């Protein structure tokens, strides 16, 4: 139905995923890759007390994201891919409507603010309508946490690189390495160059926050473990 | 309306002009076209002396 | 990794179904990508796909503001401003709607008939696959020289019992050297020692 209704901080060494699914042991592998450039300034949002703040503006997908969110009552839902997000193009809704996991390919006429609505899930204010849809995956029905997601459109692919880590933290983005695991490679085979975050609000925002930070074309010198897991990486580009 | 024979073929010089072969595309439907020493892809970034 | 991506075009467009072509297809359509791994299968489909009189349904984008992307798909259908002046969503003068039909009538050239593409795309020897030729599967021989094929990777080795794990979506271990030094077998999901 439609209804209506900036911060930095610093990435100490996040967002290194593992490029390939060739199990390796006891070698230093040399990547020339988009990565997160370490030590390079994200930008933070939030939406917290009941309502003071509800960040969900359209941010730019230059060649990927990397998306960290701290939160503790889910309400980070999912996302909106798109070019122009309106019915002219095709856009990609990624959505956790509490119940299931739904990726859409489809023809949406996005509301200018979509969210999802908790009074138990009560709302779906996404978009006014849905046409010519292409692709479906969905999945069976159903500040603590720090969820990462690092998003890339190559080739035709979006693929989705996924971590999440149990903290217990106050304020911004823990310092620490922790190397991301290949979730999911969707053929969905748009154009997409913006986005933006679908939260779920309370009938009040609550308490959550996310950072999302650029991908660029680095190398990365990676270490990987006697066992398969990546453990250490140098960012050639961060000093001397 | 008429091209030569095969025997007597017309050489014409070209010059002074952009190459936007997507004027083509609305009328013109090729069986054939192979390039050598260039790529099909970057004929639209060169200028040919 | 198996996709099929499938259409009809001209058959003088078949050509154009290929890594590094140009032309009103490969520029505004269906662009494959410069580093391609897979199969183009091609076949005139005359008599299915043209119709007394014409055959209308098939259309292809005539006019785009900027070449595709590898195995992007575009299905806008806004004005193609080709002039300075503005369309504001109304066909005329410098106005074009992007896309067109196909005429596929049965006496057309056979350059002007319909050809049905299949391009199937997949990654071959690097991840598990599910997709397999119609080989038949002999007894493990361990503990002796062999030529063995594991899942079309061939080779030759003697093959031992293994220690190492590998996580769910992981199928070759390679070396330093980068050659397969362990692997899982395929009928029993045990990992196994390529030695020479
Ligand atoms: C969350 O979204 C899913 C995806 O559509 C909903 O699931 C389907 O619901 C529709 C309409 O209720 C049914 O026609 C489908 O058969 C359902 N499919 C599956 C796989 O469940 C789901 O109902 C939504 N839940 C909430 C609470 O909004
Ligand atoms: C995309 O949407 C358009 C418009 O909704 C579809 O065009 C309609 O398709 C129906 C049924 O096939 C026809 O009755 C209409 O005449 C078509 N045009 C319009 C303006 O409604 C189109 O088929 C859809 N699919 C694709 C692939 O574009
Ligand atoms: C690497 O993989 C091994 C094998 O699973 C992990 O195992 C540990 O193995 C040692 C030696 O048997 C035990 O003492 C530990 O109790 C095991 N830990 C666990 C959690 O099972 C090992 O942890 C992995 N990582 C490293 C760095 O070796
Ligand atoms: C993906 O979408 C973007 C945004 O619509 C396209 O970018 C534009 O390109 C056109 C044509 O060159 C320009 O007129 C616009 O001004 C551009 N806008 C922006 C924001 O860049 C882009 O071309 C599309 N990708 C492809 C491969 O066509
Ligand atoms: C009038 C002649 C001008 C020639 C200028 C030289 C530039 C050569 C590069 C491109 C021109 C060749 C035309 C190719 C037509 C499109 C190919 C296709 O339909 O798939
Ligand atoms: C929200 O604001 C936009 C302007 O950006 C407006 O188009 C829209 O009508 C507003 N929402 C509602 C429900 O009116
Ligand atoms: C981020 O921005 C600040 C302020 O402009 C700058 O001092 C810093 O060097 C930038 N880079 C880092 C370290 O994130």
């Amino acid at each position: 139905q439609c209804v209506n209704l900036p911060a930095y901080t610093n990435s100490f060494t996040r967002g290194v995923y593992y490029p390939d699914k060739v199990f390796r042991s006891s070698v230093l592998h040399s990547t020339q890759d988009l990565f997160l450039p370490f030590f390079s300034n994200v930008t933070w949002f939030h939406a917290i007390h009941v309502t003071k703040r509800f960040d969900n503006p359209v941010l730019p997908f230059n060649d990927g994201v990397y998306f960290a969110s701290t939160e503790k009552s889910n309400i980070i839902r999912g996302w909106i891919f798109g070019t122009t997000l309106d019915s002219k193009t095709q856009s990609l809704l990624i959505v956790n409507n509490a119940t299931n996991v739904v990726i859409k390919v489809c023809e949406f006429q996005f509301c200018n603010d979509p969210f999802l609505g908790v009074y138990m899930e009560s709302e779906f204010r996404v978009y006014s309508s849905a046409n010519n849809c292409t692709f479906e995956y969905v999945s069976q029905p159903f500040f603590k946490n720090l969820r990462e997601f690092v998003f890339k459109n190559i080739d035709g692919y979006f693929k989705i690189y996924s971590k999440h880590t149990p903290i217990n933290l106050v304020r911004d983005l823990p310092q620490g390495f922790s190397a991301l695991e290949p979730l999911v490679d969707l053929p969905i085979g748009i154009n997409i160059t913006r986005f933006q975050t679908l939260l779920a609000l309370h009938r009040t925002a609550g308490a959550a926050a996310y950072y999302v930070g650029y991908l660029q074309p680095r190398t990365f010198l990676l270490k990987y473990n006697e066992n398969g897991t990546i453990t250490d990486a140098v960012d050639c580009a961060l000093d001397p | 309306t008429r091209f030569a024979s095969v025997y007597a073929w017309n050489r014409k010089r070209i010059s002074n002009c952009v190459a936007d072969y997507s004027v083509l595309y609305n009328s013109a439907s090729f069986s054939t076209f192979k390039c050598y020493g260039v790529s099909p892809t970057k004929l639209n970034d060169l200028c040919f002396t | 990794n198996v996709y099929a991506d499938s259409f009809v075009i001209r058959g003088d467009e078949v050509r154009q179904i290929a890594p590094g072509q140009t032309g009103k297809i490969a520029d505004y359509n269906y662009k494959l990508p410069d580093d391609f791994t897979g199969c183009v299968i091609a076949w005139n489909s005359n008599n299915l796909d043209s119709k007394v009189g014409g055959n209308y349904n098939y259309l292809y984008r005539l006019f785009r503001k900027s070449n595709l992307k590898p195995f992007e798909r575009d299905i806008s259908t806004e004005i193609y401003q080709a002039g300075s002046t503005p369309c504001n969503g109304v066909e005329g003068f410098n106005c074009y709607f992007p896309l067109q039909s196909y005429g596929f009538q049965p006496t057309n050239g056979v350059g002007y008939q319909p050809y049905r593409v299949v391009v199937l795309s997949f990654e071959l020897l690097h991840a598990p696959a599910t997709v397999c030729g119609p080989k038949k599967s002999t007894n493990l021989v361990k503990n002796k020289c062999v030529n063995f094929n594991f899942n079309g990777l061939t080779g030759t080795g003697v093959l031992t019992e293994s220690n190492k794990k590998f996580l769910p979506f992981q199928q070759f271990g390679r070396d330093i050297a980068d050659t397969t030094d362990a692997v899982r077998d395929p009928q029993t999901l045990e990992i196994l020692d390529i030695t020479p």
